[PDB]
Formats: structure tokens, C-alpha cells, sequence
């Protein structure tokens, strides 16, 4: 048994997207399809069922209106489709089997993720930081990497070939008005900083983007 | 739309700890057949739940011994005998008793342990925000615990709250402490204008806010 679903959507505002679920190893006919939002922020919500063996389909509350099921039983489909697409319905979509009052969603799709804004791909700018002058040295100290102006997800951000692996804290990213930006502050010895040399990479698969800037001391 | 709550909305319970999780239904969710259909449901993040128990009491294949339910008409339960590393996740309980079926409000697991003093850090901008015409001003704190955090923008004796990010990081494996990441875009019309820019912090472990400054004057 397995759920594959489609692949990651970036649409604009007010544009429609279809997202599909492939059934394969039961009767796919046989089974309702369960389709679950889940924002970015938190919360599963349920958006509705279909039984692809007949047309049969229900909605919450919420989404009667914005969501709508179709499926195909010649290819073990099923497609949901969201129109008029806000701000809010970015989020990452599951496909789930279940059959009511006897089995539960034992099985889910891998998740889809749709991503609703104006913006176009965008490589990253990365601007490395290091301790301020006005900051007293000490034995640990922690160091700066600031990735901005990027879209859509994701960025890896790493060290050379993996020099300094643990102890590094990555943030996630946030919008300040449309673009994605990301931080990343690392520890090491005061007296390993400016002896050794420590580099944060920087990788956009979106844009094909890679960069390699190092951080000297001021 | 059955409503279903969850409580408590975190469960910090540490190693080895007994966890209850709790979760009640706007209306009775109970069936003729004898059985009343509730299942409870992992997330781990970055992937797909994974289904661990259903008609309340009934334990899925494949799963530890240590989880359990109970309940009745309107009121459940979910109990795990220990904790480990794989347990960390979010619990969501799902009613499949009446049409539209409705997910709960997701009950997120921790592991509490000796709460670490943040380690705050103020880093300015640098020559390449310059050349590009900005200044962002980022504020870092590091393995702190737990999420009794507090971070005030005080400039040269001045609150600002606009233009203001909370980007926090969960809880790691190895120090199982939290992270903080603090910006404050300023425009280079206006960077130059102020004189000295502050990053306030206060923190459960410290009464007394952590003061970390710079002053553009130099
Ligand atoms: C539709 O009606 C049928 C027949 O009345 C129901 O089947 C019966 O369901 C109950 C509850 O699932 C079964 O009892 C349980 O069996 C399991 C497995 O042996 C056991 O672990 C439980 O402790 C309990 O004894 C019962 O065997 C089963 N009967 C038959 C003939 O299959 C069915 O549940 C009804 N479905 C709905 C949606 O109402």
C-alpha cells in the first residue's frame, strides 16, 4: 500500500491549484480519501472526504467552497482542487485512506505543499555577520551567517564540507514583508575563530544558487 | 462539526515520566455497534502522522506497548508508560463518530530538564548592508530553557515595536534548548540617525533583563 502525492505548487494570489493523490497496492475504488491542511504554523484541519468508488464527498464547515474533490477510478487518483487562493491557504496538503467505523488513516501521502504569494524565485544574499567591535572577547563566543532575499523554500546553510557540524543553531525562515530570510549562529573558541577559518554555505536549489562567504574578524 | 479539544496545549514531562494527554468532544461521539470510533495520531516534524491507536482502546499494529486509551462518552484519555526520544511529537485525537470527522487540537510533547540561562548576543550590520542601502540589526539567544522568554527593542532610551520578527527554533536533541532570533530592519535615512541601539531580554532564570548594546557613535 502506498500514497503518492504530487509535487510542491507556488501559485499567485486568487489563482486555482490542483493537487492529486495516487492510490496503488489495495482497491483503491474501495477506500475514502481523507484530505488534511496543515499550516505552517500548527493544527491538523480536515478539509474533506471522497469515495472514489462513487462520487460520494464531504466538507467541513470551513472549506465547503473552496475545496473540491474529483477523482479518477480509471488511474488511481484523487484530486482536490482550491480556488481563490489567500494568503492562508499556503500550507502543506495530506492525502490519508480511511474507512469509516473500521480501519483508520493507517496510510498517508507524503504531503504537498502549497505556497501562495506575488513574489518570483529570487536568489539568496547572504551577508555574513561577526561580533560586534563594541563587545568584550571571551572564551566562547558565537558567530554570524544571515541568509535574506530569497524565495521560494528551501536553503541548506552548512559549513565546509561539514567542519563544524554540532553545536550550530539554524532558525527558521520568516517573511519581513514578502521574502524569505533564515539566520544561523554557531559557537566556537575564541581562540579557534580567528586562527581557524570558519565559513557558513550557503545552497538555493530553487535558483540554483550556491554561496561560499567567509567571516573575518572586524 | 463535532468540536474536539485538547488539553494541555504543551506537556513538558521528562525521561522515563508518565504522560496523560486529555480529549473532550462538544457532543457525545459514541455508536450502536458497540464501540465509539476514536483514534489517536504521531506527528514527528518534517513528516507525515502515523496512526497509533483507534476505537479508543484498541492499539495499533506495530506500535509500543507503552501507549493506551480510555475514556467514554465525551471524555479520553491517552497514557504512555515512558517516554523516550522517539516519543518526542505532537498528539492529535481524531473522533470518527459523526460526519464531518474532526481532528483534535494537537497536544505537542516535551522533555523538561535543568533550564539554562539564555546566552544573548547582539551582532550589527555589516559593509554589504551598507553598499546595499540597509542595516538590519539581528538579535541572537542561544540554549535557553524554557520558553519563559521575553525580547524588548530599546533603542537610545526609545521602545520600538514595529518592524519587529519572532523567529524561535524548537527544542534540539542534544541540549534540548530553545533559540531565539530577533531582527529589526532599519533604513540607512534612518540607521545613522539613532545613536545607541539595545537589545533587551528577560528571562525566567534572570529576573533582571539581560542588557546587550552597541553604540553606532562608536
Ligand atoms: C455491523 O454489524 C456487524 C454485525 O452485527 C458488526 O460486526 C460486529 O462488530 C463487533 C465490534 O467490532 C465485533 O465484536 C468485536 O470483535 C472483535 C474481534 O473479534 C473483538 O476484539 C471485540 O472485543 C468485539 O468482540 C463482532 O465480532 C462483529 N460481528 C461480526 C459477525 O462480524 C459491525 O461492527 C457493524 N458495523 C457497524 C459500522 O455498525
Amino acid at each position: 500500500v502506498q500514497l503518492q502525492q504530487s509535487g510542491a505548487e507556488v501559485m499567485k494570489p486568487g489563482a486555482s491549484v490542483k493537487i492529486s493523490c495516487k492510490g496503488t497496492g489495495y482497491t483503491f475504488s474501495s477506500y475514502w480519501i481523507e484530505w488534511v491542511k496543515q499550516r505552517p504554523g500548527h493544527g491538523l484541519e480536515r478539509i474533506g472526504e471522497i469515495l472514489p468508488g462513487s462520487g460520494s464527498t464531504n466538507y467541513n464547515e470551513k472549506f465547503r467552497g473552496k475545496a473540491t474533490f474529483t477523482a479518477d477510478k480509471s488511474s488511481k487518483t484523487a484530486y482536490m482542487q482550491l480556488s481563490s487562493l489567500t494568503s492562508e491557504d499556503s500550507a502543506v496538503y495530506y492525502c490519508a485512506r480511511y474507512l469509516p467505523y473500521y480501519y483508520a488513516m493507517d496510510y498517508w501521502g507524503q504531503g504537498t505543499s502549497v505556497t501562495v504569494s506575488s513574489a518570483k524565485t529570487t536568489p539568496p544574499s547572504v551577508y555574513p555577520l561577526a561580533p560586534g567591535s563594541a563587545a568584550q572577547t571571551n572564551s566562547m563566543v558565537t558567530l554570524g551567517c544571515l541568509v535574506k532575499g530569497y524565495f521560494p523554500e528551501p536553503v541548506t546553510v552548512t559549513w565546509n564540507s561539514g567542519s563544524l557540524s554540532s553545536g550550530v543553531h539554524t532558525f527558521p525562515a520568516v517573511l519581513q514583508s514578502d521574502l524569505y530570510t533564515l539566520s544561523s549562529s554557531v559557537t566556537v573558541p575564541s581562540s579557534t575563530w580567528p586562527s581557524e577559518t570558519v565559513t557558513c554555505n550557503v545552497a538555493h536549489p530553487a535558483s540554483s544558487t550556491k554561496v561560499d562567504k567567509k567571516i573575518v574578524p572586524r | 462539526d463535532v468540536l474536539m479539544t485538547q488539553t494541555p496545549l504543551s506537556l513538558p514531562v521528562s525521561l522515563g515520566d508518565q504522560a496523560s494527554i486529555s480529549c473532550r468532544s462538544s457532543q457525545s461521539i459514541v455508536h450502536s455497534n458497540g464501540n465509539t470510533y476514536l483514534e489517536w495520531y504521531l506527528q514527528k516534524p518534517g513528516q507525515s502522522p502515523k496512526l497509533l491507536i483507534y476505537k479508543v482502546s484498541n492499539r495499533f499494529s506495530g506500535v509500543p506497548d507503552r501507549f493506551s486509551g480510555s475514556g467514554s462518552g465525551t471524555d479520553f484519555t491517552l497514557k504512555i508508560s515512558r517516554v523516550e526520544a522517539e516519543d518526542l511529537g505532537v498528539y492529535y485525537c481524531f473522533q470518527g463518530s459523526h460526519v464531518p470527522w474532526t481532528f483534535g487540537g494537537g497536544t505537542k510533547l516535551e522533555i523538561k530538564r535543568a533550564d539554562a540561562a539564555p546566552t544573548v548576543s547582539i551582532f550589527p550590520p555589516s559593509s554589504e548592508q551598507l553598499t546595499s542601502g540597509g542595516a538590519s540589526v539581528v538579535c541572537f539567544l542561544n540554549n535557553f530553557y524554557p520558553k519563559d522568554i521575553n525580547v524588548k527593542w530599546k533603542i537610545d532610551g526609545s521602545e520600538r515595536q514595529n518592524g519587529v520578527l519572532n523567529s524561535w527554533t524548537d527544542q534540539d536533541s542534544k541540549d534540548s534548548t530553545y533559540s531565539m532570533s530577533s531582527t529589526l530592519t532599519l533604513t540607512k535615512d534612518e540607521y545613522e540617525r539613532h545613536n545607541s541601539y539595545t537589545c533587551e531580554a528577560t528571562h525566567k532564570t534572570s529576573t533582571s533583563p539581560i542588557v546587550k548594546s552597541f553604540n553606532r557613535n562608536e
